[PDB]
RNA sequence: UGAAAUAGAACUGAAACCGUAGACUUACAAGCAGUCAAAGCCGUAAUUUAUUGCGGUGAUGGCGUGCCUUUUGCAUAAUGA
RNA sequence: ACAUUACCGAAGCUUUGGAUCUUAACGAAAGUUAAGAUGGUAGGGGAGCGUUCUGUAAGCCAGAGAAGUUAAGCUGGAAAG
């Protein structure tokens, strides 16, 4: 059993007991998430296709932390112009792990 | 006439291995003393050879 | 300790020219491209060419 | 903790298991033939093909001298070929080429529509192409097309 | 005041040859061709992560457009059903679908096809 | 890695590594009777050279360890590393001179009990 | 083949390769944005879809002017007759919405 | 002997350069040698254990005309190492 | 060529996460929000890293291991630490 479930725009793969990396989501938000916004649900064999969402799902999800990815640089340089710029970068990402999926 | 640009570490190796080996002479034990001489040559060790003295072998 | 805490803008720091192309003033320095300007001298007498 | 991977997904080859597909090219059009067998050597008939990794399946053709053309190709299509040599080049209408060679069309047309590079390369070697309408393959059990 | 402790150059070559471990030739070692090659490199990094958006989606597509070759919706058809029965469903989530669980997907199609 | 116990190192000799690494790939790994047959027989300068640092190798190893004949020792490494040069002088036509490396050669052997 | 020749033929197919489909729906972008014009005294939205880069100076000031500097622009402006000449100006760039 | 002799005519001893050993890859292929994807092999940590990561190698796919200076304009077969 | 419905397709547009600056509002202020605005050579303005010496420093940290290369790991938006 899986739901495919959007989280703020973004399409996930949700199953129960599993966590899911999303987008850093506020510190207000840092205690118990309701989501409703479930697009399909396959439950043991059968599958519900929501148009757009399925009605009466619910994912139930308990924040766990923040974690911070790999570094990234991102360059540039103009030939025989002398000039470049640097920047570094790390996008930082929220883990929640998913209790149930109301189907 | 010149080379154009430096090569790289790979032909250079490449071309050095291949050219500078020498290979190892053949060999077959004196029939007299048991030393490993060079095939058709007179037994350096011993002076022998296919049991016919021809060498003096001094120092 | 006890930290002298200079007033601000008390000391401007300096245009240390060609240093890098990061700073700004690098190879060329401010003085552009090329001319008798870019070769330390400048016809002085008030001069209108 | 486990995380659920949501990227896209890549089989592993060594648990693909590849099937050979007969084709027959009888009272069909040389391009059409061509483009579905580049179509499933390609393996762009699976759900999980991938351009890097060979996934798709062997196709074997057969009665590849009875493919038909369209207009006056049968007489004024030309296959070139150069020897390297000065002033080498060797031209061979259709005619000639079928005659002398069976399978040369048929082949030269995939070879044609098929990626460039080594796995172009090997894709064409997953091919087998036959002039008359039996092959030996029989071993393998190819599924019809 | 003279001012020569040179233990900045030899700072700099060190992260440099750090970054460029595994290159070809001269390149991971001699100072210059390892500088000129991981700068480059650096801008096709960026230019590449801009890019690989781009290529994921089309291999999705393909990937879909394979994973329909059976039925026969043309899959800028199934792009026009999915969207007039408003399904908003994702390209990477389609493509992953049709191949762990072949049969919602083929369901999904089939409900397009209305 | 070395038991340097059983070694012989033989530093600046007169030859160039580049002339004396062949003759040690055709004996690295022999036994140390073919091995000294092979420096003996080929009549090439790093041939004598690597012929007296094995021999001296061998003989450490048998000082060192009573009960080991020259039969049951094989030339387990060989090394050859480059060593100090001097330059001098070649004068050519018009005034121009060159100058005219020449090199010498480190030398490392270790032998072991064999199989 | 002569450079002169061939620069003009590229130029000639590139100018030949447009599609009737496209050509529809600007002319039916441009026909529902001249009836919203023929309109009077209503408070219409205007969008800018065609960029700003290489087109006329003269009509860049238009456009400013309109308070459009992007694609994606957004504006309600009141149709007076000021209004309508600019909108008029830069009809090919703009797309009319009516604000109910 | 000496605290040390990879302190023995020399302290700390890097880079360029020359090597040895082990692991992986390579002899049907047209790679500014890199980046983005990626099977297999090897090292390693977790999850009861062969599927996920830190790693090193990398078949194969996509993209990509070294740099500096000078010019209306350079991968340019303009200049310089 | 002429019609109907589409889709693909850029660093454009939209959405998500993060940073700086201008203006405006709120707030005692710090800052919190709203709006837009940030390709860029010549060239102008502004903000920092790092090296050596001097006062701080007859301080603090070192033979129980200073300085320096050297392997690995980590942080910072860049100089880097
Ligand atoms: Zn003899």
């Amino acid at each position: 059993m899986y739901a495919l479930v959007e989280i703020n725009g973004k399409q996930y793969k949700a199953i129960e007991g599993e966590f899911l990396k999303i987008d850093k989501i506020s510190p207000v938000e840092k205690d118990k998430l309701e989501f409703n916004s479930v697009l399909l649900i396959n439950k043991d064999g059968e599958v519900k296709i929501g148009k757009p969402y399925v009605v009466n799902s619910l994912i139930r999800c308990t924040y766990k932390e923040d974690k911070k990815d790999k570094k990234v640089v991102s360059y540039r340089y103009r030939r025989r112009k002398s000039s470049e710029r640097k920047v570094g970068h790390r996008q930082t990402y929220s883990y929640i792990l998913v209790d149930e999926i109301v189907f | 006439a010149v080379p154009k640009f430096k090569p790289s570490k790979s032909r250079s190796r490449t071309r050095r291995s291949i050219n500078m080996r020498k290979k190892i002479p053949q060999f077959q034990e004196c029939s007299n003393c048991g030393n490993l001489g060079v095939r058709h040559r007179i037994c350096l060790k011993c002076g022998y050879y296919r049991n016919n003295q021809y060498l003096e072998i001094g120092l | 300790m006890f930290n002298l805490l200079k007033p601000k803008g008390a000391s401007k720091r300096r245009k240390i020219v060609g240093r890098g192309p990061g700073s700004g003033l690098g190879k060329t320095s401010g003085r552009g491209q090329k001319g008798q300007k870019a070769r330390n001298t400048s016809p002085r007498l008030g001069f209108e060419g | 903790n486990k995380i659920t991977n949501n990227d896209t997904i890549w089989i592993k080859p060594k648990t693909v298991e590849k099937k050979w597909y007969v084709i027959d090219a009888a009272d069909r059009i040389l391009g059409k033939v061509a483009v579905d067998v580049v179509k499933i050597l390609r393996g762009k008939h699976k759900a999980y093909y991938t351009p890097h990794q060979d996934l798709g399946d062997n196709v074997i053709i057969i009665n590849a001298s009875k493919v038909k053309l369209t207009g006056k190709k049968y007489q004024q299509k030309l296959y070139y070929r150069h020897s390297r040599y000065p002033g080498g080049l060797y031209s061979d209408t259709f005619r000639t080429l079928s005659e002398r060679k069976p399978c040369a069309p048929l082949e030269i047309a995939i070879k044609g529509m098929l990626p460039k590079g080594p796995l172009g390369r090997n894709l064409f070697r997953n091919l087998k192409v036959f002039s008359g309408s039996e092959h030996t393959l029989k071993a393998q059990n190819p599924i019809k097309l | 005041a003279r001012a020569k402790n040179g233990t900045v150059h030899v700072a700099r070559r060190k992260r440099i040859l750090k970054k460029t471990k595994g290159f070809w030739g001269t390149k991971k070692s001699n100072y210059k061709k390892a500088k000129d090659t991981l700068r480059k490199g650096m801008m096709y990094a960026t230019r590449d992560r801009k890019v690989r958006k781009r290529d994921f989606r089309r291999l999705w597509i393909s990937r879909i457009s394979a994973a329909l070759s059976d039925t026969g919706v043309t899959y800028s058809r199934f792009i026009e059903g999915l969207l007039k029965s408003n399904i908003k469903i994702n390209r990477k989530i389609l493509s992953n679908l049709a191949i762990e669980d072949v049969e919602a997907f083929k369901k999904i199609v089939l409900e397009i096809r209305r | 890695l070395v038991n340097r116990r059983y070694t012989a190192k033989g530093k600046n000799l007169p030859s160039s590594p580049k002339k004396v690494r062949p003759i040690a790939d055709n004996i690295r790994g022999e036994s140390y009777i073919k091995a000294i047959a092979v420096l003996c027989s080929m009549p090439n300068k790093g041939a004598k050279l690597l012929e007296k640092v094995v021999k001296s190798a061998a003989s450490n190893a048998m000082y060192h360890n009573k009960n080991l004949s020259e039969d049951m020792i094989f030339v387990k490494t060989v090394m050859v590393d480059d060593g100090r040069r001097r330059k001098k002088i070649w004068p050519r036509a018009r005034g121009r001179a060159d100058r005219l490396v020449n090199r010498n050669c480190h030398i490392f052997v270790e032998v072991d009990e064999k199989k | 083949i002569k450079r002169k020749l061939r620069l003009q033929l590229k130029k000639a197919r590139f100018n030949a390769s447009r599609s009737r489909s496209k050509n529809k729906c600007f002319i039916k972008r441009m026909e529902n944005n001249r009836k919203i014009i023929s309109k009077n005294n209503i408070n219409v939205q205007v969008f800018l879809v065609r960029s700003l880069i290489g087109k006329l100076n003269k009509k860049v000031k238009v456009l400013k002017a309109l308070g459009l500097n992007k694609i994606g622009d957004k504006k309600v402006h009141f149709l007076n007759e000021s209004i309508k000449g600019m909108l008029n100006e830069t009809i090919n760039m703009i797309l009319l919405s009516e604000v109910m």
